[PDB]
């Protein structure tokens, strides 16, 4: 143990730390070997992709047979120290650390991605986490990570329906998913003022999507020229009242619902 | 040949008590009688002061960096009976926690292995040791070992999370048995090993070889060795190395490393557990290494020239 | 005020408050004395004048928050003053609504 | 020609403005304006002489900003050539053009005296804060917030641009320019504020000598 | 229930001796929550043990 | 609808605004509001009173919520489009009218709905914004809706009122003040010398008062360096701040009243950390002005170690040495009350933090100048006092050790 | 009991006791460490939810003023959904135990799926 540790420390000081890993891999004891290799990776692994860093990583993975997971774990820990939450999430994903990745994405990346409308960026992480083999290992996937993914999928399906003259079957699938999202957006745990802002923007967008879907599900047989599309209030009101909206917007929505309900009562007399 | 790589002007207004590098060796924390903790970025032979942390009402004795997986966290302890937890968020340092559960000077702080979470041991001149645990949810949890040392506890140091040899004897499917242990030194001339059992701290071992106050204790990092090693130093001018070859026998053997002509204040292991630094009242830092025959030799006497 | 010259009285009162010649301790009483003029059927205080009164009420509230060490928010004189303040807020809001309507009707 | 080319009806000579300006700069125009025109004892006797040369000097950076950028890049090249010749122990080449140095000296000498109190140096300054002077309660034209004229924004950008990474060859000409532009009560206060703003950006890292050489901290620390 | 907290409260009523950690002033189960004050550390450990066993039962 | 548009236009042109308000508009109410809103959106805010008409129209029908929304939209557009003293006065009046309308509503419904700042109100009839390729840019299908509560409208009202107070004090600033954020407005009020209005604005927006204290310190410095003209100009901005006790005794200079104002603000606005005192001292020292004894004595009682670092930062070695001599005398028991030290150096007293590193920097800075017999006399006086302290500390530590070594027989 | 289970000022086991008693699965799961504990928590809350639904359907005079969460009241329980949630867990121990031959047998015996 002294010979392996002393020569590995000499190689670390000379900057040949990839060969210090090779020296540590000769340690007979598996737990001591594993601890020493991970400790050296956590010290010397660089997050910046230089041709030299990539040559050293290729040497460890392909010649030394070191698990690529441990190199990615060390890069995730280093990215956390540097404050780069994006690279931390990327390396936790590549490192097969699904639970830490999901907690980081939901607490720190999801709100900033929703507020900036960068849905493709949030979908790259949540899409890979959504695999049926990974989801089983993720704590609280259904209450957080899935809600953001299902929200992105509802936006993507609405953008597709705006570009193609779509069949009524895709509109019913969109309606059922939007109605499910209205229930799950309330259950998002908000820790920061940004998370509340993102939850309120999701709630506002989901309510507007629900109105558009309910307006498009109508057969074209009520064209009396001069009234806005008749949104059925009985299907809309139970879902708008459950959405975590800002007080000003909830009051505008309730004023719109009360004015449209008064118009339904004036047209049925 | 040991060579000076860099000289840091700390701009402290009074005596510096401790100086700790972060896990990556890119940041230096220092603490002083001036009641401040200073943090420097140390890169390419430059230093930049990045924080002046104020919150102690007396001399700050020790600083300790937490493991980087929990972010940039620093503990400090002081004569003012406080332990302060500092954290960097978005490039700003703040006081995230203050512990005032000691009745006298808190002389030493040491973070546990990261496998155990955010756990801090604190040794005090009230003779107690406090274990502070942060679970991520709610307030810091506190376990106090009352009367850990008679007169006072001077130093605390955590054992490695994995027992020596446990990676060699495991057939491919049992998780390493993580045992929370630390060593303490006190004004009762004792070195004591503590173990957590059933959520309570017990005195596991009592190590008797010093004839005056134990000033410092350092548990050696276990990199692939089958042995546990502790260093201790004392007011009696002695440094002992304690070895245990079997974690089941609980048998600790003292070896006298050296007898200095003055008090020995500090002992610190290299990260590779192959060099021991020893700091005396003679203003010298000596470096010691074990030879293949198990003999300890002084490999550097760094005279403070200038 | 006794001679029923309400417009001139209102202007003087406002001047006394804005000239900062009044002791801070007397500001509540002065505001309370404005209360009957604020609740008159005829708009005596303009929208601008009402904003000024509102500012004075806020300045006081701010001054009270700076003078009260956290250890004396517990004895029985905070409830009457709070009621007076609420009454004043309501009166100021009502006058402001009336003044905007009247001033706006004259500008059309 | 550059002024007229902003208006659609004279296309035939629109490209002839830049080559004529390069020929004029090649003829030492700024040096001649400094020594022969502004240096004449009789230049300061007629207000309209000052207004017309003021306009000529201020129209150059406002109408031809790409030529000002070329003169700067050339002065930075010439400064590198002088530094390289000095390191080799050689005399600097006699073919070096001082066009930008002469423009800075021209601005410095033109504004050195204001005998008619015209305050024409104010076009180089942009107020960053509204002066709370409560003491002229006496003209009933409330106009909050005119944006400074586009001309004054370009000239104040010129003064700031000329300070950024200043070569050792332009140090003295730039200080002489600022001295000319600091003639008058408001001009002096804006120059004071500029030199104060240049010092404030680095109190916590004593190992990088990255302060602007044109700052109050540098002047008094040097003394 | 809360024998150590009760003991410390009774002792504070009898001796004005300085600087002991502020503890709950009332012995109803809501007192720690309502007052945001801790129990004695022994009573808190005894309650954590008891609650774990009640959950197991 | 076309006849209704014609009726609304002709009645507005004929100034017959009463008939337009009194008409029942059975089922046409939303269309009338839409027509008058569209015209109020199309027309210049200073020439025609369509917002005041919409407000009268909603007040008459007891629709206080829509009346408040219209007057708030009017106030916002006036702030954007009409950056004149008269525009700011109308903006303050429209926000006041909005606040009054919402106070007549039950608190549960006292909220206005706004499209977020950056929602392009496409002017109805603007040609679709074509991209470079001539395609109609798809309308961004999320007008994010912001709900404004009465407290947020009170902040916007205070902000418009502070813009109007600045524009009344200096009519040239009206154009700048109209666009200023709350932070920029604090800087402009501080330049004008309207410190109470700046403090009120900092309290409403929860901004740091640091810029107010720096600016007041800068005005006090300029007054102390300024001739008779600066003293005359100072009465104008001093009168604009609530000195609750201006007794104009014929003997107070404008500089003395500016310092009394500073003392009154430090007393009214205590920060938990010495930040405001530090900021003032650091500003005074940056201008080479001698520190007032009252400020030194207050700061000695709060943080003498930070004061010593400030004197060292500005090379004030004599004052730094006198402060250390007095602080050491205070620790020894002479004048301990002047430094906030509850108990002097005894075996049983709490450990006072001794700023040893700053005192060692002072000893180094006094020692680097071997030529100055004065610095050596100070350094020898300081050393002799440090030795007296270390001897008394050793004795107090030995007497503490003896107190700890008497056996517990009780 | 539901509100007491959500209040983080209470101990995790006190929260879990009131969570078991009120049907709050989210506050019960953090103390369930084994497969058997996790299955018990889902089935216990399923039975409590279905019982609460039948009581509310039968009693014409429920005052709306005391809302339990809609997610608990409108829960569409199936035997399969419990074992799907057990496969979606982040708890490594439960995922390992869910592959044991007897726990696979017990799952299929519960589902009544012999095939």
């Amino acid at each position: 143990g002294t010979l392996h540790a002393s020569y590995a420390a000499q190689l670390e000081n000379v900057g040949l730390w990839e060969w210090a890993i090779f020296v540590l891999l000769h340690i007979p004891h598996p737990h001591i070997r594993e601890a020493g290799v991970r400790e050296l990776l956590n010290r010397q692994c660089v997050v910046r992709e230089s041709p030299e860093s990539l040559a050293k990583e290729n040497f460890l993975i392909h010649r030394l047979c070191v698990p690529a997971q441990w190199v990615h774990e060390a890069k995730a820990i280093r990215s956390r120290r540097d404050g780069d939450r994006h690279k931390e999430a990327l390396y936790l994903l590549k490192g097969h650390q699904w639970n830490p990745c999901h907690k980081l994405v939901t607490r720190h990346l999801a709100a900033d991605a929703v507020i900036n409308e960068n849905y493709r960026y949030l979908q790259s992480f949540l899409g890979e986490l959504s695999n049926p083999e990974h989801c089983k290992h993720i704590q609280d996937w259904e209450t957080a990570g899935k809600v953001y993914l299902d929200y992105i999928r509802v936006i993507d399906m609405l953008n597709l329906i705006q570009q193609d003259e779509s069949s009524g079957c895709e509109l019913e699938k969109l309606h059922t998913k939007v109605m499910s999202l209205c229930k799950w957006v309330e259950l998002i745990h908000c820790y920061t003022a940004k998370d509340r802002l993102a939850q309120s923007e999701m709630a506002k967008r989901v309510a507007n999507i629900l109105r558009v879907v309910l307006s498009l599900q109508q057969p074209p047989e009520s064209m009396s020229d001069s009234s806005e599309p008749r949104v059925p209030l009985r299907l809309l009101a139970p879902h708008i009242g459950r959405l975590p909206m800002p007080e000003d917007y909830a009051l505008e929505e309730l004023r719109g619902l009360t004015q449209s309900y008064l118009r339904e009562l004036i047209c049925d007399s | 040949m040991v060579s000076v790589i860099n000289t840091v002007d700390t701009s402290h207004e009074d005596m510096i008590h401790d100086a700790q590098m972060d896990y990556y060796g890119i940041r230096l924390a220092t603490c002083s009688s001036d009641r401040s903790v200073k943090i420097f970025d140390v890169k390419n032979g430059g230093q930049i002061l990045i924080a002046d942390l104020r919150g102690h009402d007396g001399p700050v004795w020790q600083v300790a960096w937490a493991h980087p997986m929990y972010g940039n966290i620093l503990a400090s302890c002081s004569y003012d009976r406080k332990v302060i937890i500092w954290k960097e968020e978005n490039g700003t340092w703040e006081k995230t926690y203050e512990y005032t559960g000691h009745d006298s000077s808190v002389n030493s702080v040491c973070w546990a292995p990261h496998d155990f979470g955010l756990v801090l041991a604190c040794g005090s001149s009230d003779g107690a040791i406090s274990i502070l645990t942060f679970t991520g949810d709610g307030p810091w949890e506190v376990k106090k070992i009352s009367n850990a040392h008679t007169i006072g506890c001077n130093a605390v140091s955590w054992a490695p999370s994995v027992i020596p040899g446990s990676l060699v004897d495991q057939p491919s499917s049992q998780k390493p048995n993580y045992i929370k242990r630390f060593v303490s030194g006190g004004c009762d001339n004792l070195v004591k090993i503590w173990r957590e059992e059933d959520g309570q701290w017990k005195e596991d071992q009592k190590l008797e070889a010093h004839s005056d106050w134990v000033r410092d204790v350092a548990w050696a990092p276990s990199i692939g060795l089958p042995t546990s090693t502790i260093a201790s130093c004392s007011q009696d001018g002695r440094v002992y190395i304690w070895t245990s070859d079997d974690a089941a026998t609980n048998c600790w053997t003292p070896k006298l490393l050296h007898k200095f002509n003055d008090v020995v204040w500090h002992v610190s292991w290299s990260i590779t557990a192959n060099i021991l630094a020893v700091s005396g009242g003679d203003n010298k830092v000596t470096l010691w290494k074990e030879s293949v025959d198990g003999q300890w030799a002084c490999i550097s006497d760094v005279n403070k020239g200038q | 005020y006794s001679q029923e010259q309400f417009s001139e009285a209102a202007s003087l009162l406002l001047s006394l408050m804005t000239a900062r010649i009044a002791p801070c301790s007397f500001w509540l009483t002065l505001l309370l004395d404005a209360l009957p003029l604020l609740e008159q059927k005829q708009v005596i205080f303009s929208a601008e004048q009402t904003y000024e009164l509102m500012r004075c009420l806020e300045d006081r509230m701010a001054a009270k928050l700076e003078s009260t060490s956290p250890d004396e928010i517990q004895k029985q004189d905070s409830s009457i003053d709070n009621t007076k303040v609420e009454m004043l807020r309501l009166a100021l809001a009502r006058n402001l609504a009336r003044a905007i309507v009247t001033e706006g009707a004259l500008q059309e | 020609l550059r002024g007229i080319s902003q208006f659609s009806e004279v296309l035939e000579f629109s490209e002839a403005d830049e080559p004529m300006a390069e020929i004029a700069i090649g003829g030492n125009v700024f040096l001649f304006l400094t020594e022969a025109v502004v240096g004449s004892e009789s230049f300061c006797t007629d207000e309209f002489f000052i207004r017309r040369i003021h306009k000529l000097v201020t129209d150059f950076p406002t109408l031809m900003p790409m030529k000002v950028k070329q003169l700067r890049n050339r002065a930075e090249e010439d400064a590198r050539l002088i530094q390289m010749s000095m390191q080799m122990g050689n005399e600097p080449p006699a073919s070096l053009r001082r066009d930008l140095e002469h423009l800075l000296l021209l601005i410095g000498e033109l504004y050195r005296k204001d005998p008619f109190h015209l305050e024409l140096a104010l076009e180089y300054w942009c107020p960053t804060e509204p002066l709370q002077s409560t003491s002229l309660m006496g003209s009933f034209l409330g106009v909050a917030h005119q944006r400074p004229p586009q001309r004054q924004v370009l000239l104040s950008k010129f003064v700031r641009q000329m300070s950024d990474l200043l070569p050792a060859t332009l140090y003295l000409p730039y200080l002489k320019m600022l001295r000319g532009l600091a003639s008058g009560p408001q001009c002096a206060h804006y120059c004071f504020s500029l030199l104060k703003a240049n010092g404030g950006s680095s109190a916590e890292n004593l190992q990088a000598a990255g302060g602007s050489p044109v700052s109050w901290d540098h002047f008094f620390h040097s003394l | 229930y809360w024998e150590n907290t009760l003991h410390t409260l009774k002792q504070r009523s009898m001796l004005s001796l300085g600087s002991s950690r502020p503890l709950v002033s009332e012995l109803d189960p809501d007192a720690p929550i309502r007052q945001k004050l801790p129990l004695d550390d022994l009573d808190r450990e005894d309650d954590i043990r008891l609650l774990k066993y009640l959950f197991t039962l | 609808l076309d006849c209704l548009r014609q009726l609304v236009v002709v009645l507005c042109e004929r100034s017959q605004l009463q008939d337009l308000v009194e008409f029942p508009y059975v089922n046409l109410h939303n269309e009338v509001v839409g027509i008058i809103e569209s015209r109020a959106r199309a027309v210049d805010l200073m020439t025609h009173n369509y917002y005041e008409l919409l407000y009268a129209f909603h007040i008459y029908r007891h629709n206080y919520r829509k009346a408040g929304s219209v007057m708030f939209e009017y106030g916002m557009r006036l702030g954007r489009e009409v950056r004149t003293l008269r525009g700011l006065q109308k903006q303050v009046n429209s926000y006041l009218a909005c606040l009054n309308c919402l106070r007549l509503i039950r608190p549960e419904y006292a909220w206005i709905v706004q499209p977020v700042s950056g929602a392009v109100y496409e002017r109805p009839g603007a040609s679709p914004k074509r991209n470079y390729d001539g395609e109609s840019s798809a309308v961004p299908s999320s007008s994010q809706i912001e709900i404004l509560e009465l407290r947020d409208l009170e902040k916007e009202y205070v902000l418009a009122q502070t813009r109007l107070t600045l524009a009344k004090h200096n009519p040239s600033t009206a154009a700048i003040a109209g666009s200023s954020a709350a932070e920029e407005m604090v800087a402009l009020l501080v330049q004008a010398g309207l410190f109470d209005t700046a403090i009120s604005l900092c309290q409403t927006f929860k901004l740091a008062l640091t810029s107010v204290f720096e600016g007041l310190a800068c005005k006090c410095i300029r007054l102390q360096q300024g001739g008779e003209a600066a003293q005359a100009e100072a009465w104008e901005w001093l009168a604009a701040n609530q000195l609750a006790t201006v007794i104009t005794t014929k003997e107070s200079s404008a500089t003395d009243e500016a310092w009394r104002l500073m003392i009154s603000y430090l007393d009214k606005y205590e920060a938990k950390n010495t930040l405001y005192h530090h900021c003032i001292i650091n500003k005074l020292l940056s201008h080479g002005v001698p520190l007032p004894n009252w400020l030194i004595n207050r700061y000695k009682a709060m943080d003498a170690a930070e004061l010593l670092r400030l004197y060292l930062k500005y090379d004030l070695l004599e004052e730094a040495a006198e402060l250390v001599l007095e602080y050491v005398d205070a620790l020894l028991g002479k004048g301990h009350q002047y430094f906030g030290i509850q108990a002097p150096l005894s075996a049983t007293s709490q450990l006072v933090w001794f700023p040893y590193s700053a005192i060692d920097h002072l000893r180094q800075a006094l020692g680097e100048n071997e030529s100055n017999q004065h610095n050596q006399a100070i350094l020898s006086k300081l050393q002799r006092k440090m030795d007296e302290y270390f001897q008394k500390l050793k004795k107090a530590t030995d007497d503490y050790k003896k107190l700890v070594q008497k056996p517990l027989r009780a | 009991c539901w509100r007491m289970a959500e209040d983080e000022q209470f101990n995790k086991y006190e929260r879990a006791i009131y969570a078991t008693l009120s049907g709050n699965l989210k506050q019960l799961l953090p103390v369930c460490e084994s497969w058997e504990d996790t299955v018990w928590a889902h089935f216990k809350v399923m039975v409590d939810s279905l019982v609460e639904q039948e009581i509310r359907a039968s009693i014409i005079s429920f005052n709306e003023a005391n809302e339990l969460p809609r997610e608990y009241l409108e829960a569409n329980w199936t035997l399969d959904s419990v074992f799907e949630e057990l496969q979606a867990t982040d708890k490594k121990r439960v995922l390992e135990e869910n592959r044991e031959h007897y726990h696979i047998i017990q799952k299929f015996v519960i589902l009544a799926d012999v095939d």
